[PDB]
């Protein structure tokens, strides 16, 4: 069956009686069971790239085929784990061996087995019923917050003959048999999928709901929709995390995966101390967001392998929970570390350089991988609608755009929250650039905000445009001073800096400010922009008078206004009501149109 | 006033001068004590070759084991003089193991013409017909061998534990 | 348990090719396989097999080929790969790159054999931080405090005085004593002064009970300049991981290391990759780096400081680019500084401590140090665009505040930064000589410091 | 002065000290040499042959 050792050089080794192999068919080699994938086939000869450390593999050596490609397990057990990027538990290599170490040669199950769960088949089934891939044959209740739907494998189909009563089961009982031309298959609640493989779908959708994050200049000027594609500028010095830790302690994304492309060793261990101390309210309870997650995690010196497949596990693990009907998100924390894997496997494959030194196919692959985004009808019969999100972040060597992963980056995905280290300086949080960043998704919202927030485009499109004009403002300010300006441009720079510093900025360590929601943050613009109108309206109004009215004169008259406006961001969710915090903002409303009154 | 912050380190450099010689002369003992238990050790394997009851055990199984490293053939043993005896028997015992463990046949010589010298303190050598592979089976190649790995074992043992391992990992 | 069957040893040379001597024949051979080779007139070499296919056995020979024949030579194979013998004797000893001591003292009595590759810390287990290691240097402590478990290169350039830095670190490294801790210090592709020098002030300046010293000459060949970094790394292994012991590795030059590994990979044949170093060079380096940080349930943590010459003084050549990709930080040495004789000519400004932030605060150090750096760094900018300020507009046109930061700048050159070559400040007397400087502003300026941390430590 | 004074101090001392572990080694050796011998002697005298488990037939 198993084919031997032939020879060795560096990571790759030459197998023989490898007839029955196929190319990036998994393989076991060496008797301490290191991974490997097949990267040539030379008749009844292979060439195995392995992963890990090669010394001490020997001619002669056992070559386990495994009867698959490169793979993740899916099923219960998932939420909480650790995986690293080709899905090996280090929660539990930890737990299992006692050492600091991923010892050479693991051969740990990556969904445990003998951990038994509570699985309900789903009771409207019977034997005899037809069957297809994506239906829900039964739920696992693993977690409270999450039920994990189990479904039939999408390449299998058939009549059942067989489907375990209620009760406790683990990976190594047949929870389902079926048939089909005359053939049983028998399945378990897990998975197997190949990891470069797309998982299929009935119908992929046009993203159309915003994914909430719970912070006014993502949410308000640069919304990314449920299933879009997104870029972050991940760099030390402008605080990358403030988005990541709140996009899962928050959003309205019902599971979450992270994915360690090939982080420092420190700053990767930061992430998974950090994470299981972080909680969100549900059902009025606080709970750990370990509940809603899984992370795959690899540090730099992880195999090559590992971080060129870590993204491609993430997809693979996120693409499993969308098909369970679920709003998934995923980080990518830097892509491009991702693709100095890629440089290094193409690398030892002796494959050309193409762009700066990486593969011909850096920006196929990174476009495959983010087509695996989008809202999606799944597969099967209970036609439940999922989504994946992938915000994946990239690292342009000192900003500079022209950088292959990072340009191939901003070509494909839909919008950029531009984080900058001036702005962190300041302590602008959340210190995105509004000038810099972008989102494609404007139009894809349109029809969700004429329904919930009909007004809102305007107040979007007048924000950018009051924010824009302070900018060219300055200039002139520079140039000839703050007194040399008009009176309009003089109250569209105090506005829009009460816009910057009020409604942009955000303090997410304080209770008014650590989530903010949608409402709230239409109403807050809102008010800027209606009193922006107001105030505008009495100095054109005044245009030519006797008396003319400037920024000055509403500070002196009504300064009472922009006061209460600057204060609008200390309204709590918790200890106000919605229609309270409506009320409060509808008052403003009312006060600031008498105190206009009292001047025009 | 630099320099009478100084005059702690000049004495801690007076302390090392001293202190990071003396534990040398400890580490050298140390060494010494070992290298000296493997003397010993190579004083009582000559006492044991001089049994020829368990020297038959021993060469029985050091060419059984050289065959089974060498599988070919044809193959050569090469051996002190006086003990050549004693080896025919051992090559006679080994050659249907070789054959029951290595499903092939072989031939196997001892070269009465080239015996090795006679101050090892004994056991075997074994060549390929070509003369061109051998493998070194005399008792003071396998307590060079077995004494090297086993050090960590020896040390524990022999002057105890360090309380400072409280990990092994 | 053990290896116990016996060695083979093979007269099988079928060629010789550059540094490679290839074995014929072989049974069963082990890709990176230690085999001893012994020359036709007796003399002993080691080597390793850098390939096998079938019955062929490519060894690389640690020394060069000179004197192999394809007849007379024999070729001793382990059956094993390389293994370290380790133990906490290592500690106050001085060794070539292949691991055997050159002290005058004995060989290591092994506590326990490792393989020198090692093996991946479990991410799981890595744990983050979060306390500051004191190197000495004030240009270090007081500005970019290294956090126990920290990476954090020193990136230099040719004839900067970074090994007189690196030596400086090495005698003055510990804990911050508001005993348990011992430097490993690698170095390659040294030259035989600079291997007199390390060991000579090492062993004269009272450093060497706390600190194993690993020395590869610029002369030793190539293979064992690759095998010290794993050999030390494997050392402060089981210095920090098995003994419980803090541990900071100090490797002296990460680009003699680059340019070693561009020798093995022509050895193999493999096409040279980017600048003409490997393409797995990345991987490599994080192989070296990455072992490192502090774990679950051991007190034990590896700090690395990476000595690394930027070649023609750039920041984007693979070498730094790369090692400033893996690690948290870095430490520029500057041709600008070393040229005025301020020594150690440590740039503060393009100098970053990531983890800066956990290394140091109350209890770990004073709580004043994280105000005081972001001070201090804030006046030596200022400093440095007033003295430009200065150059353009000559001294009456400066204003009373630049006239401030220009005295600053003077003073914090020739206070703050310089400092000798054995002159061992505590963080306290770092900060102490923060403070002395910052006093010099009037308390108002001092923006980034609090209110609180001012009227608690501006005072005298 | 101090530090000065300290040196035949710490001399004699260091010998004191090696003095006194060559002797916990001697003694240590002479406890324990004799098992230690007879476990590596066993070792080397219990031959165990085996073929290399590469080997297909």
């Amino acid at each position: 069956t198993f084919g031997y050792v032939h020879g060795v050089s560096g990571p790759v080794v030459t197998a023989c009686d490898m007839a029955g192999a196929a190319m990036y068919e998994l393989v076991r080699v060496g008797h301490s069971e290191l991974v490997g994938e097949i990267i040539r086939l030379e008749g009844d000869m292979a060439t195995i790239q392995v992963y890990e450390e090669t010394s001490g593999v020997s001619v002669g050596d056992p070559v386990l085929r495994t009867g698959k490609p490169l793979s993740v397990e899916l099923g219960p057990g998932i939420m909480g784990a650790i995986f690293d990027g080709i899905q090996r538990p280090l929660s539990d290599i930890s737990s299992q061996t006692q050492s600091i170490y991923i010892p050479r040669g693991v051969n740990v199950s990556a969904l445990s087995r003998d951990i038994k769960w509570e699985f309900i088949p789903s009771k409207n089934l019977r034997v005899g019923s037809h069957i297809t891939g994506g239906d829900i044959y039964g739920i696992v209740n693993e977690n409270s917050l999450i039920k994990h739907k189990i479904m039939l494998p999408p390449r299998s189909r058939g009549s059942v003959t067989y489907i375990a009563p209620p009760g406790n089961y683990d990976a190594s009982d047949v929870v389902l048999e079926l048939e089909f031309e005359g053939v049983k298959e028998k399945l378990s609640m897990v998975q197997v999928w190949p990891v470069r493989q797309v998982r299929p779908v009935t119908e992929k959708l046009p993203a159309n709901h915003p994914l909430l994050t719970g912070q006014r200049v993502l949410d308000a000027l640069f919304p990314c929709v449920q299933g879009g594609t997104t870029a972050i500028p991940g760099a030390f010095g402008c605080g990358k995390t403030v988005i990541s830790q709140s996009l899962s302690k928050y959003s309205n994304s019902d599971v979450i995966i992270y994915v360690g492309c090939g982080e420092r060793g420190n700053e990767m261990s930061e992430v998974l101390r950090d994470f299981p101390e972080l909680t969100m309210e549900v059902d009025g309870k606080v709970e750990s967001i370990m509940k809603r997650t899984a992370l795959v995690a690899n540090t730099s010196n992880m195999p090559v392998a590992a971080r060129e497949a870590s993204i491609y596990t993430g997809i693979t693990l996120s693409e499993y929970f969308r098909d369970m009907g679920y709003h998934v998100s995923m980080m990518a924390d830097s892509t491009s570390r991702w693709a100095e894997a890629l440089r290094e496997i193409s690398g030892r494959l002796a494959e050309m350089p193409a762009d700066s030194g990486y593969p011909a196919y850096l920006g196929a692959r990174l476009a495959s991988f983010y087509e695996r985004a989008g809202r999606v009808k799944c597969l099967g019969n209970p036609e439940r609608e999922g989504s994946v999100s992938i915000v994946g972040a990239v690292s342009p060597p000192g900003g500079d755009f022209s950088d292959p992963v990072t340009s191939a980056t901003l070509g494909i995905v839909q919008v950029f929250w531009g984080l900058d280290k001036k702005l962190a300086q300041r302590k602008h949080f959340p210190s995105v650039n509004w000038l810099i960043s972008y989102s494609k998704y404007m139009r894809a919202l349109d029809e969700y905000y004429d329904k919930h927030f009909t007004e809102f485009v305007p107040l979007r499109t007048k924000a950018k445009e009051i924010l824009q004009e302070e900018e060219d403002l300055a200039e002139i300010v520079q140039l000839v001073g703050k007194a040399s300006l008009a009176e309009t441009d003089k109250i569209t720079l105090e506005v829009a800096k009460l816009i910057k510093d009020d409604f942009l900025q955000q303090n997410g360590y304080t209770p008014y400010d650590r989530f903010c929601p949608f409402y709230k943050t239409v109403g807050m613009l809102s008010n800027m922009i209606s009193f922006y109108d107001m105030a505008r309206r009495a100095v054109e109004t005044t245009a030519q008078s006797d008396n003319k009215i400037t920024w000055s004169i509403i500070r002196e008259h009504m300064g009472e206004i922009l006061y209460k406006l600057s204060s609008m961001k200390f309204k709590d969710p918790v200890k106000d009501g919605e229609a309270k915090i409506k009320a409060d903002y509808a008052q403003l409303l009312e006060d600031m149109q008498n105190a206009f009154r009292s001047l025009e | 006033e630099k320099k009478e912050k100084q005059i702690e380190q000049q004495k801690k450099i007076q302390m090392s001068n001293l202190m990071n010689q003396a534990r040398l002369k400890v580490l050298r003992a140390r060494d010494d004590l070992i290298t000296d238990l493997l003397n010993e050790a190579k004083q009582r394997l000559s006492k044991v070759v001089k049994d020829t009851t368990r020297y038959q055990v021993l060469l029985d199984g050091l060419v059984l084991q050289g065959l089974y490293q060498l599988l070919e053939p044809r193959m050569i043993v090469r051996c002190r003089k006086q003990d050549f005896p004693l080896v025919k028997a051992a090559v006679q015992k080994a050659i249907p193991m070789y054959k029951i463990a290595t499903k092939k046949d072989v031939d196997v010589q001892i070269d009465l013409e080239a015996y090795l010298p006679e101050d090892i303190a004994g056991g075997v050598e074994i060549y390929n017909g070509d003369r061109k592979i051998k493998v070194s089976n005399t008792l003071e190649s396998r307590l060079d061998l077995i004494a090297q790995q086993m050090m960590p074992e020896v040390r524990g043992a022999l002057f105890g534990a360090n309380a400072n391992r409280k990990f092994l990992d | 348990n053990y290896l116990s069957q016996p060695r083979l040893t093979y007269k099988t040379v079928s060629g010789v090719n550059g540094p490679l001597v290839i074995l014929d024949h072989v049974k069963f051979p082990r890709y990176a396989e230690i085999v001893h080779l012994t020359l036709p007139d007796g003399t002993k070499r080691s080597g390793q097999v850098l390939e096998v296919s079938g019955s062929k056995a490519v060894v690389q020979v640690f020394e060069g080929t000179s004197g192999i024949d394809a007849k007379k030579t024999s070729c001793e194979f382990t059956g094993d790969i390389l293994r370290t013998p380790v133990s906490e004797d290592m500690l106050g000893r001085v060794f070539n790159g292949s691991g055997k001591p050159i002290d005058r003292g004995p060989v290591v009595l092994a506590e326990d054999f490792l393989d020198i590759m090692g093996q991946p810390i479990n991410p799981q287990c890595r744990i983050y931080p979060e306390e500051m290691i004191q190197t000495g240097i004030s240009a270090i402590d007081g500005m970019n405090s290294i956090a126990r478990g920290q990476k954090i290169p020193i990136f230099s350039a040719a004839g900067l005085p970074h090994n007189e830095i690196a030596a400086q670190i090495c005698r003055q490294a510990g804990l911050v004593k508001k005993e348990n801790f011992a430097i490993v210090f690698a170095a390659m592709g040294v030259n035989m002064e600079t291997a007199r020098f390390f060991k000579s002030d090492f062993e004269e300046n009272g450093s060497m009970d706390n600190v194993c010293l690993f020395l590869n000459l610029a002369n030793d060949p190539t293979i064992e300049r690759i095998i010290t970094p794993r050999l030390a790394l494997t050392t402060a292994e089981f210095l920090a991981y098995q003994c419980e012991k803090h541990v900071l590795v100090i490797l002296t030059d990460m680009s003699s290391y680059a340019e070693a590994l561009r020798e093995v990979s022509a050895a193999r044949e493999e096409v040279p990759g980017r600048r003409g170093f490997p393409g797995y060079m990345y991987t490599d380096l994080a192989t070296i780096y990455e072992r490192a940080g502090r774990v679950e349930g051991r007190n034990g943590s590896i700090t690395q400081i990476p000595i690394l010459t930027m070649p023609n003084d750039d920041i984007t050549h693979p070498i730094p680019d790369l090692t400033g990709y893996i690690t948290e930080g870095q430490i520029y040495v500057d041709r600008q500084l070393h040229n005025r004789q301020i020594y150690p000519p440590i740039n503060v400004l393009p100098s970053l401590s990531r983890l800066m932030k956990s290394a140091i605060g109350e209890g770990m150090t004073r709580k004043d140090h994280a105000d005081v750096s972001n001070q201090l760094y804030a006046c030596y900018a200022i400093g440095k665009d007033v003295q430009a300020m200065k150059a353009v507009v000559g001294e009456e046109a400066l204003t009373s505040d630049d006239l401030l930061y220009l005295e600053f700048l003077q003073k914090f050159e020739k206070n703050f930064i310089t400092q000798g070559p054995y002159e061992n400040r505590t963080v306290y007397e770092t900060l102490d000589i923060g403070w002395q400087l910052l006093r010099i502003f009037p308390k108002e300026m001092l923006k980034r410091i609090p209110q609180s941390t001012l009227s608690e430590f501006y005072p005298r | 002065a101090a530090a000065l004074g300290s040196h035949g101090s710490c001399s004699s001392e260091v010998e004191k000290e090696t003095q006194e572990k060559m002797t916990i080694l001697q003694n240590y050796f002479e406890q324990n040499r004799d098992e230690v011998l007879d476990n590596l002697l066993a070792f080397v005298c219990d031959i165990r042959p085996e073929i290399h488990e590469n080997y297909r037939i």
